[PDB]
This record gives structure tokens, C-alpha cells and sequence, in this order.
RNA sequence: UCAGGAUAGCUGGAGCUCGCGUGCGAGUUCUAUCGGGUAAAGCCAAUGAUUAGAGGCCUCGGGGCCUCGACCUAUUCUCAAACUUUAAAUAGGUAGGACGGCGCGGCUGCUUUGUUGAGCCGCGCCACGGAAUCAAGAGCUCCAAGUGGGCCA
RNA sequence: CAAAGGGUGUUGGUCGAUUAAGACAGCAGC
RNA sequence: AGCUCAACGAGAACAGAAAUCUCGUGUGGAACAGAAGGGUAAAAGCUCGUUUGAUUCUGAUUUCCAGUACGAAUACGAACC
RNA sequence: GGAUGCGAUCAUACCAGCACUAACGCACCGGAUCCCAUCAGAACUCCGAAGUUAAGCGUGCUUGGGCGAGAGUAGUACUAGGAUGGGUGACCCCCUGGGAAGUCCUCGUGUUGCAUCCCU
């Protein structure tokens, strides 16, 4: 039988939208209101962000303070723009990730004029890091804005953490979401963990491909190929990218509102057509 | 049983009084971080 | 309209075994769907208590699985076999869904055979981020799968 | 029985209709407002008089039947069974109370009546034009059976419409008014395009 | 209300006279007691005398 | 206590404006406030921590503590024959800085720019405010004119709309 | 505990600290700004109550293809201390300088990536009193009486 | 203290009808 | 941490008004121990993980109010989680 | 002129239908060795770059609903103060002041911060 309008005029007038952000699906609101909350006695003290966000072929990273006009961009590190360092390949794994978040971490610190007091980890061995307090002066401190992602073991955001957090970047954590933490154990694997930040996963599995389906191999890796990457030549070329970011880090298409002329007297036309039919 | 008949009347013979104000209030009840850090500062002044 | 992302395919394959009672009955009737698709069934419990159907609150009266991939179309042609590749014009649900059952398949149990339909980049109505809603016209619907299993299958469907 | 009207003709209380917190509440008197050819056509009625209240005072559902009965009775006989429209405009919906010492004085309920305020109409008929005279003598009659001062009313607008009638001619001759049974629609320059007839689409608002 | 605003006209006793200026803050204070007062517009005569 | 909770008669005070529920706009938390700052006090019915009494809703009062999530407020309170001076802690959801001082600063500087003017100049003026004068005399050029007379009575007309 | 008492308020006495129009006080207004859910209004907005027809009459029941009622759409009469989108008048809060402002320095164990903040301190400079009206003045303390049946508009 | 409701008591007012082409009353044969 | 409820629409052997399953709409019309009111939707609701801040030590403030106590609540400080 | 990341304001931004988009993007999209994840690689997670602008995102349109603003409703309803005012009463006029809200009518359909990139 004929069905009641759920969508009436009551229905409408009662209707409440949410944030745009969050009927966008974009912001967690929730967590948007822990992270930025400052303690009212430390008056005007930014709280950074250290945000990090994986699109289908890229890696934003970004340091954000908040402000009543909106968000102020403090440093920015894309990962379409690592082939200017070297990687030219894989732009979203897990070794991209950090090297992204190293390039953020290094260009954050040169813009502060701290970046010669805090070098650092030199010796990238899997291990967790965080940066000793120097002599005069406290390592610059962030906070992970994951966003609306799964923080699983081995996400790629957990990555660029290490990356920051090699670069010289305070950072809170804990070892328990990094490539190589196991559940059961409740342990840090350094080997397993060092080997996600050179790419070493993303080499077994070329090699794999190689030895069982070439086919699926010359499709699967098409991009590497294509530029003369091996599996065995990944580790080298991020420890290459790595020593590269700590050297040096209108014609209108749309349609226009039409006028209040011109929507009248289009309807003007309608109007008439129809009261001459029939 | 009740009521406020008379009440107003019985306050503004000597009311409203509003209270003394000072140029420097009590600071009991402040938070005592920022208290005990105020009284160090003050003590190392020159 | 021809682009090749607007072909039409079987997203996934629900199998559903309301058996109506719990004991030995349900999980023979589990090990069915286990052994039938390869994978471990879930088990659905009464969400209200009726006497009349026998059933209390909170007790596992019935069995699903949901399949997806090729052993969803190798279990799907075995179900329309059985069939006769011939469905009711009713059967097909106005979201571009439909589904049938039979009743012969530890012991014997009837089966309940539901199909959905989905173009590709129905996700954005599935992912966590920036969910929205799929097109209109982008959407299946119900003239889209009845064309689908007539082409398909090359089956005949019997208004009545 | 039942106390003389007197009792509660003043309102001196506020609203106290039948709800969860007033249970046990008679029914109204009163259960038909409309009697006559309720079904004819707002174009078959042209003429509609009111009986308009004068005071602001409490009216019983009993007194309002009464009117009713004594209004359609004679209006019947005098014109026909099939030559008006009389439609009660008040509803009783406030609850009066009855305390049957003054300990715990809380009243139970005991009728219902209808809070009237001043130029409140009471009664309306709608008829055609040779039966004025009956119409506003039917209502002479139902005065009687109101406590207060009421007064007769001659309305300018077309039956039970809110249009003047020579806004209704004005506006039938124009090909937009749309019946509605006792109703009558006024058709604007709004609403989708395609919604409209041929003859029924208006660039401009009926002004 | 009353009492207070004649005190501050400086009005204790019936038939008490006094000059006010015009403004917007002095005439809706005398507006609160009009029906305690009368007044008007004096001429020089008036002021004189 | 004795025969009043803490929220009666709050229905309509503590209760959120129409389709103005849900998520609170983060320009809430952004706020700054400092010792001597002027705020009101506007509950809002989502936070129930450090929510202050129903009397102090719709009262302006002046900040003399801040902590990590709430701004000490003395609001005054008339008891009897005195005004008592009420020290209160809100949480800062539930606080407005208040706009009544706004004209303050910028009149002090306004000020003391026109007697420094006129210092120099040795002419002595006063830099108060005034409440609105008698206007002066003027001439208005003659137009036509309508006259309005009294509208003879029609019982007809005696509700909205007519009879 | 209910014909009582204590307690606060109202009252007297005793003063004391100052002040003389430059008052920092006011049962008043002005200016700026903030809170409200009563009156009215609303149902042609949620919730609840409630009258009538009109169209569509797909689909459900009712009876005898017909047919009444359910249903759907657009209208319509009349309503609410314990309903409400909206929303007064009156009344309520705050502010209108010398306890102001600026400049240069200093202190800290608190705070910051950061002499970054926060508060405070020292010095120098400026500040015609920073709306109206009134101000038989303002503040502070002590001891204590009576009263705690009210009534009228 | 006084009500609904009434008066061809009397005084004002409002709307309509009739009338020197002859109304109204009476008289006369419409 | 993930999820979204009541209700309705269209579909599926036994299966129907009402068992389970699928899609769609769905401003909360559900739920949140109890009275009512208020409040809440990537939650304060539902399902899982880990847990005992239902802990120790004072003081301050609010409500009641004589600006006493008790009960209850709130904002900090210093510890341990 | 726009997109993207983070946003501010939280409908002029929403809902419905229809139409349209250069480049870089954003997407859909391919795969399931590894981390992770479920009945289910749908989702989540990881790796990838063959295909497509079909959808999403973006823009425009509708005598669209809603929303926002104005006009009007109306000096109406109500209301502070005043009268040895009217009236049997109910209630109401006048005096000194303040002053709303549906229907109807017209118009509007976002604005904007930081950073990166395309148009170049
Ligand atoms: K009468
Ligand atoms: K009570
Ligand atoms: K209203
Ligand atoms: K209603
Ligand atoms: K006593
Ligand atoms: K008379
Ligand atoms: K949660
Ligand atoms: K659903
Ligand atoms: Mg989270
Ligand atoms: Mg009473
Ligand atoms: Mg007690
Ligand atoms: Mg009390
Ligand atoms: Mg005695
Ligand atoms: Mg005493
Ligand atoms: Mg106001
Ligand atoms: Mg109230
Ligand atoms: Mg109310
Ligand atoms: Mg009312
Ligand atoms: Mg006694
Ligand atoms: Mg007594
Ligand atoms: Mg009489
Ligand atoms: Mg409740
Ligand atoms: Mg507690
Ligand atoms: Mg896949
Ligand atoms: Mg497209
Ligand atoms: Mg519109």
C-alpha cells in the first residue's frame, strides 16, 4: 500500500546537520577535542600535531598548531617529493612512511634553528629511540594525530613515527605498535623492525614472486622494474635516501550561478510552454 | 507558615552592604603550584 | 554506460539455515555450511523469546555463511541448477538483490540462497573514511538483475 | 445533580484539560459539530453567519449541544433539511472540578466546558442567500441557551473559506481556486512546474 | 522607586521646586514619577521671580 | 538538601537550544583566560563536571584563579542585608567571555590622545561622555501633505482578518 | 520543636577611624553588554488532545462488480499548569580609570622547543578625575533590649 | 447588592423601504 | 577500540502479523538499574580487549545555610596506579 | 579559477532529482608473501599501479522541500505605571510608556584560515 513520506517537512525542520568535517568523514571530533585541549594555566602554549595521512599514492605529513582562524601549518613533508632525495618507487610502504616522517622531523628542526643540538639516531637498528634532553634545551615535542585509521602492529603511521622520532622529534609512544612488536611475547623484534624501515618486507616478496609466478612479478612490480630496482638493492638505496634528507631538507572550467535575469527569464519560457500545451 | 512580607524592607534599613574591597585579595584557594613557585620568586628578588 | 566499471558482479553469497532450535540439530546443520562453502559458520541467536515458535531469548536458533569469490559463483550455479534456472519475478528485491532456497541440500536441511549484487566502487559506501552514498544511477536495480541472471545463466524468470 | 451553571461560568482557574495527570474525566456532551449538508461544495453556500460571544466566560458542553439542537431544529423546518451547513466552532476541552471539612479540598471532576474569550465565535452557518433570514433567526434561538451576551454577525467571506467574496469571484474567475470540498485552495507561483495544469501554471503571486 | 528617584531630584516635600536639565538620562528618571510631579518649560519671568 | 536537589528547577535553564545539541564547537577550548578577565556564566547541559549551582547561570563574574580545566569565578550574591562576594570553579565549557568592558580600553586611549592634544595647546576640555541632549532648531523644507483622520468603526473588522 | 527557647534579621547605647565635596557612596536613570521561557503566540512545526470534508483510491479488511472503513496526499474546526519552534512588558547580573596606562629592567624551584609564557618586583613617564543626578558624609567594632500569634489593600 | 429577559414610556442614532405620477389611515366600487 | 539504535520499505525452503538472513531509508521516533526532567550517535547507546581512580594524604569551594554540621557534588595540590 | 591535507564558522553549508568537469590530484581500482584482520582480504591491514572517470569528491540547475534574511502580520496580542475612570458583573475605554508571534509575500542558497600542488 502507499507508505508514509518519512522525509517530510517536520522531518526537516527538526533536523540538526553535524560539523561538515564530520559529515565529510574526515575529522574525529572526539579526538580533535583531546588533542588540541591545552591546560587553561598554560595560556597561549601551542600544542603540536604531528599529523600523518596516507592517501591511495601519497604521504602527508605535517606539524599543526591550532588556532581560532583555523590550523597553522608549521612544517609540511610530502612523499611525492622523495624522488627529489632518491625513492623514486613505493611512495606509500612502510619504508616511505619513514623516510617521510625523517624529511618532517629534519625540516621542523632547521626551521627552529635547533637542528644542529639534535641530530638524532645514528645508528637506525630497529630499537626504539627517543631523543636524549640536550644541555640548554628541551627536543622540540609533538603529538600523533593518527586520524580515523585502524593503529594496528606495523601500520605505516607507526613508521613515520620512528622516522620523527629518529629525527630528533619528542614524540609520546610506546614500542607496542611498531613493525615487529609481538603480541604473545610482548617484545620488540629489533631484526623484524629494522627490516620493515629498509623496505626488506617489500623485498622478500619481489624475490618470492620471482621463484614462483615471474608473470605475476612483471606486473606486480611493474614501476620497480621499469627503473632498475632489485630486491636485494632496496636496503641500500633508503640508507642512500636517508644520508640525502640530512644533507639538504585563471581560466575557469565550472559552471557559473546564472543571474536573477537570466533564472527569470528561463522560467518565464517554461512557464509558457507549458500553459500552452494541451 | 511563610513568608517574605516585611523581608526587603528589613534589608535596606542598613543594606544592601557590599563588602569592603581591597586592592590585594586572599590568595587561599589558588592553585599551589602557582603559589609556592610565586613565594620563591619573590624570596630570590633583588 | 558501457564503461567498464559499471559491469555488474556477485559481490558475496549468504547462506542462512534457520533450523529454529538449538542442540544437536544446529550444529549438525553448521557442520553443513563448514563442509558446503569451507569456512566456519556463525550462529545467530533469537533476538526475542516466542512460545509459539518454541525459541527463548538469547539462544542460537539458526546458522549463516557468507561466501564471496569464485566458490560463491561455483556454489551459486549448483543452487540454480537445482533450480531449474528459472526464478519467480518476484524473487529479485528492488536494491538489485534476490535470492532463493531449497529444501533438499548429519541428516537433511533446507538452505536459504540470497545473492547481492554490486558494481564496482560500491566501497565508498563501506570504508571507514569518507563514507557517502553510491550514485543513483550507478546503482543495481531490480529490471539491471533480472538482465544479469538472464545473460548469466541465460535463465527464465516466470511472473505468475 | 449537576450544579447550576452559575457555579463556574466565571474562569478563574487555569487550563485543566483531560491527560495522565486528570483521569476519570465524563465525556463532553457535546460529540457533533457539524450537521446539516456537510458534504456540499464550497461554491454551493455562499452566504455564513456567525454567532459571535461577547464576554469572556465559561460555556458547558451541555449548553452547547442544547444550542445546537435548538439551531438545527429549526433551521430544518424553516429552510430544509438540505439547505445549510451549521458547524459548532468551540470545543470543551477544560475539566471542572467538585469538592463533594476543607481538608484535602482537591476537587474530583465533574464535567467539561469550553473557555471562551470575546468576539469568539460560537456558531457559524453557511447557506445561500434566500435563506439569510432563517439562518440569522435559527441562531436567534441557540442565544437563548448561552449564559452569556452573544451578537450576530453578517460574514463578508465566501461560506467557511477566509476569502472575501469578491476575492472568490475575483480569484474563480481567474482559474485559481482549486475546491477542496468545504474548502476552498488558492493556487500561488510556487511548488514544482511540472506539478501544474496547463491552465493552472501563474508567474505571479494572486494579489 | 518613587521615593528614591524625588530624593535624588532633591523633592522631600509637596510643593518643593527645583531646575533640571534636559537629557536623556535625567527624563526617564522623571518619567518613572510622573504622576508625583508637574513641570514644564520655565520662561525668564518664571526664573526671575 | 531540605526538600531541594541540586538541579531543581532546571528544565528549561540547563537545557541545550534548539538543534544546538551534540558536539561542542572546539572555539570552546581555544579560549584563553586570565587573572582580571571578565566572564559569564552560561551552563551548558552536555558537560556535568564542574557545572556551577542554577543560581549563577546568567551571572557575570571575574576570573581570579585558572587551572588545568576550569577558571575560578567571584560572583556577587546578595544574602540579606549584604552582598556576598562567591568564589566558584567552572569548568570552561561552561563560561563566555564577557563583552562588558569592550568599550574600556579603547575610550582610555581616546581619551588621553585629546588632552594630550590639548595640553599642548593650553586649552583645558573635558573628555567625558554625555547622555543624549535637546536637539537645535532646524528647518524642514515643506512637502506635500496627508492628513489622517479618525477611521469610522465597523463591527466587521473586529478580528484578525474580519468576520 | 508548634502558648516556649536559642539563632540571624530589624533596634538602642557606646564609641572609634576618617572626610567637608577633589566624596567611589546610591531601593534612580543613561551607555555598552549578558542571562531568561512567564504573558501572548504556535499546531497550516515535535509531543499529546481533537472536528469535518476532498482527492488518490495503489494495497489491506469489511460486507453486499459494487460497496463502508482502514490506508496515502493536500487541506480544515478547536486546544494544553506538569506540551512547544518562536517570544514580550516588568524585573535580574556585569562594566563606565589614579587599585589607570605605557616604556625599560629584574626575580622563579611554576610554564615553554625557546628569558616562551604566567604572576610579581624596581625605576622612569603620562594620567582635567574620564556618563547623568544626588550624596543632612563614609567606614569599622563592641555590649544589649524587644520581637519570632500578625492583619488590610 | 441585583440578573437573564421585556415595554406602541421617552430621547438620540444606524440600515433599508415607500411618497405630489398622490403614499399611509379612513372613506369609495384592483 | 570498533560499531549504530527504534521503526519502516523491498526480498529469501519449511516461515505465517510475529523465528533467522540480505539490501535500503532511518536526528534517535531506541537504549542508558529505578521516579521524572535534562543529557548523549565514529557516544554517555551496543559488542569486544585490558583492568580496579569504588585507592592513599590533607586543605579549599559549591549546594543546605546561621553563610554551623551532616549528606552530596566540584576544582586543585602531593603520591601510587 | 580550483583541487588536496589540516581547519574555523557548524544547513545561505542539509535533503531530493537532473546535468556537467582541462590539468595535477583525490578516488574507484589490482593483489593477499609479509604485519594485521575477520564466518567473510566486504571492512580493517599490508604490497602494488593494469584499467576507469561509472560512482565518490567538485560545480551548476529546480516557479523543489528545508534553512537564512526582509517585508508584512501590527502599533494588533500582551504589558509597566495612573484614575473618587465606565460597568450589576464579566470585562473594557482613556492617560504616561514598552511592544510581540504563525499564515501570506519577496529575496538569498555559504563564507573563510594555514600549507602543498595544478591551471603556468
Ligand atoms: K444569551
Ligand atoms: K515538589
Ligand atoms: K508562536
Ligand atoms: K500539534
Ligand atoms: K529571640
Ligand atoms: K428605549
Ligand atoms: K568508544
Ligand atoms: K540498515
Ligand atoms: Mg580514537
Ligand atoms: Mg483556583
Ligand atoms: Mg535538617
Ligand atoms: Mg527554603
Ligand atoms: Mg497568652
Ligand atoms: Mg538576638
Ligand atoms: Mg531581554
Ligand atoms: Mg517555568
Ligand atoms: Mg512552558
Ligand atoms: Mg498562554
Ligand atoms: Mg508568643
Ligand atoms: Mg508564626
Ligand atoms: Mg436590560
Ligand atoms: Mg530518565
Ligand atoms: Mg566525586
Ligand atoms: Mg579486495
Ligand atoms: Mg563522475
Ligand atoms: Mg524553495
Amino acid at each position: 500500500a502507499f507508505i508514509k513520506v518519512q522525509k517530510t517537512r517536520a522531518y526537516f525542520k527538526r533536523f540538526q546537520v553535524k560539523f561538515k568535517r564530520r559529515r565529510e568523514g574526515k575529522t574525529d571530533y572526539r579526538a580533535r577535542n583531546r588533542l588540541i585541549n591545552q591546560d587553561k594555566n598554560k595560556y597561549n602554549t601551542p600544542k603540536y600535531r604531528f599529523v600523518v595521512r596516507f592517501t591511495n599514492k601519497d604521504i602527508i605529513a605535517q606539524i599543526v598548531s591550532a588556532s581560532i582562524a583555523g590550523d597553522m601549518i608549521l612544517a609540511s613533508a610530502y612523499a611525492n617529493e622523495l624522488p627529489h632525495y632518491g625513492l623514486e618507487v613505493g611512495l606509500t610502504n612502510y619504508a616511505a612512511a619513514y623516510c617521510t616522517g625523517l624529511l618532517l622531523a629534519r625540516r621542523v628542526l632547521k626551521k627552529l634553528e635547533m637542528d644542529e643540538e639534535y641530530e638524532g639516531n645514528l645508528e637506525v637498528n630497529g630499537e626504539d629511540y627517543s631523543v636524549e634532553p640536550a644541555e640548554s634545551r628541551r627536543p622540540f615535542r609533538a603529538l600523533l594525530d593518527v586520524g580515523l585509521l585502524r593503529t594496528t602492529t606495523g601500520n605505516r603511521v607507526f613508521g613515520a613515527l620512528k622516522g620523527a622520532l629518529d629525527g630528533g622529534l619528542d614524540i609520546p609512544h610506546s614500542e607496542k605498535r611498531f613493525a615487529g612488536f609481538s603480541k604473545d611475547s610482548k617484545q620488540l623484534d629489533a631484526d623484524v623492525h629494522r627490516k620493515y624501515i629498509y623496505g626488506g618486507h617489500v623485498a622478500t616478496y619481489m624475490q618470492t614472486l620471482i621463484e614462483d609466478e615471474p608473470e605475476k612479478y612483471q606486473t606486480h612490480f611493474s614501476q620497480y622494474i621499469k627503473k632498475g630496482f632489485e630486491a636485494d638493492g632496496l636496503e641500500e638505496m633508503y640508507k642512500k635516501v636517508h644520508a640525502a634528507i640530512r644533507a639538504d631538507p585563471h581560466k575557469r572550467y565550472n559552471l557559473k550561478k546564472l543571474t536573477y535575469e537570466e533564472r527569470k527569464a528561463k522560467l518565464i519560457e517554461r512557464l509558457n510552454a507549458l500553459n500552452s500545451a494541451a | 507558615n511563610h513568608t517574605a512580607h516585611n523581608q526587603s524592607y528589613k534589608a535596606h534599613r542598613n543594606g544592601i552592604k557590599k563588602p569592603k574591597s581591597h586592592r590585594h585579595s586572599s590568595t587561599k584557594g589558588m592553585d599551589p603550584k602557582f603559589l609556592r613557585n610565586q613565594r620563591y620568586a619573590r624570596k630570590h628578588n633583588k | 554506460l558501457s564503461n567498464p566499471m559499471r559491469d555488474i558482479k556477485v559481490q558475496k553469497l549468504v547462506l542462512n539455515i534457520s533450523v529454529g532450535e538449538s542442540g544437536d540439530r544446529l550444529t549438525r546443520a553448521a557442520k553443513v555450511l563448514e563442509q558446503l562453502s569451507g569456512q566456519s559458520p556463525v550462529f545467530s541467536k533469537a533476538r526475542y523469546t516466542v512460545r509459539s515458535f518454541g525459541i527463548r531469548r538469547n539462544e542460537k536458533i539458526a546458522c549463516y555463511v557468507t561466501v564471496r569469490g569464485e566458490k560463491a559463483m561455483q556454489l551459486l550455479e549448483s543452487g540454480l541448477k537445482v533450480k531449474e534456472y528459472e526464478l519467480l519475478r518476484r524473487n529479485f528485491s528492488e536494491t538489485g538483490c534476490f535470492g532463493f532456497g531449497i529444501q533438499e541440500h548429519t541428516g537433511i536441511y533446507g538452505m536459504d540462497f540470497y545473492v547481492v549484487l554490486e558494481r564496482p566502487g560500491y566501497r565508498v559506501a563501506r570504508r571507514r573514511r569518507c563514507k557517502s552514498r553510491v550514485g543513483i544511477q550507478h546503482r543495481v536495480t531490480k529490471e539491471d538483475s533480472m538482465k544479469w541472471f538472464q545473460v548469466k545463466y541465460e535463465g527464465v524468470i516466470l511472473n505468475k | 445533580g449537576r450544579r447550576p451553571a452559575r457555579c463556574y461560568r466565571q474562569i478563574k482557574n487555569k487550563p485543566y484539560p483531560k491527560s495522565r495527570f486528570c483521569r476519570g474525566v465524563p465525556d463532553p456532551k457535546i460529540r457533533i459539530y457539524d450537521v446539516g449538508m456537510k458534504k456540499k461544495g464550497v461554491d454551493e453556500f455562499p452566504f455564513c453567519v456567525h454567532l459571535v460571544s461577547w464576554e469572556k466566560e465559561n460555556v458547558s458542553s451541555e449548553a452547547l449541544e442544547a444550542a445546537r439542537i435548538a439551531c438545527n431544529k429549526y433551521m430544518t423546518k424553516s429552510a430544509g433539511k438540505d439547505a445549510f451547513h451549521l458547524r459548532v466552532r468551540v470545543h470543551p476541552f477544560h475539566v471542572l472540578r467538585i469538592n463533594k471539612g476543607m481538608r484535602g479540598a482537591f476537587g474530583k471532576p465533574q464535567g467539561v466546558c469550553a473557555r471562551v474569550a470575546i468576539g469568539q465565535v460560537l456558531l457559524s452557518v453557511r447557506c445561500k442567500d434566500g435563506n439569510a433570514n432563517h439562518a440569522q433567526e435559527a441562531l436567534r434561538r441557540a442565544k437563548f441557551k448561552f449564559p452569556g451576551r452573544q451578537k450576530i454577525i453578517v460574514s463578508r467571506k465566501w461560506g467557511f473559506t477566509k476569502f472575501s467574496r469578491t476575492d472568490y469571484l475575483k480569484y474563480k474567475s481567474e482559474n485559481r481556486i482549486v475546491p477542496d470540498g468545504v474548502n476552498a485552495k488558492l493556487l500561488g507561483c510556487h511548488g514544482r512546474l511540472a506539478a501544474r495544469q496547463p491552465g493552472r501554471a501563474f508567474l505571479e503571486a494572486a494579489n | 522607586q518613587t521615593k528614591k528617584i524625588l530624593q535624588l531630584l532633591r523633592l522631600r516635600q509637596i510643593f518643593n521646586g527645583v531646575f533640571l536639565k534636559v537629557n536623556k538620562a535625567t527624563v526617564n528618571m522623571l518619567h518613572r514619577v510622573e504622576p508625583y510631579v508637574t513641570y514644564g518649560y520655565p520662561n525668564l519671568k518664571s526664573i526671575k521671580e | 538538601p531540605a526538600g531541594h536537589g541540586l538541579r531543581s528547577r532546571t528544565r528549561d535553564s540547563f537545557s541545550r537550544a534548539f538543534r544546538k545539541k551534540g558536539t561542542i564547537a572546539l572555539s570552546t577550548y581555544l579560549r584563553i583566560f586570565k587573572i582580571g578577565d571578565y566572564v559569564d556564566i552560561k551552563v551548558n547541559g552536555a558537560i556535568h563536571k564542574g557545572m556551577p549551582h542554577k543560581f549563577y547561570h546568567g551571572r557575570t563574574g571575574r576570573v581570579w584563579n585558572v587551572t588545568k580545566r576550569a577558571v575560578g569565578v567571584e560572583v556577587n550574591k546578595q544574602v540579606r542585608n549584604k552582598i556576598l562576594r562567591k568564589r566558584i570553579h567552572v569548568r570552561i565549557e561552561h563560561v563566555q567571555q564577557s563583552r562588558c568592558t569592550e568599550e574600556v580600553r579603547e575610550r582610555i586611549k581616546k581619551n588621553d590622545q585629546l588632552k594630550a592634544d590639548a595640553k599642548a595647546r593650553g586649552e583645558v576640555i573635558s573628555t567625558k561622555r554625555q547622555p543624549l541632549g535637546p536637539k537645535p532648531g532646524f528647518m524642514v523644507e515643506g512637502a506635500t501633505l496627508e492628513t489622517v483622520t479618525p477611521i469610522p468603526y465597523d463591527v466587521v473588522n473586529d478580528l484578525k482578518g474580519g468576520y
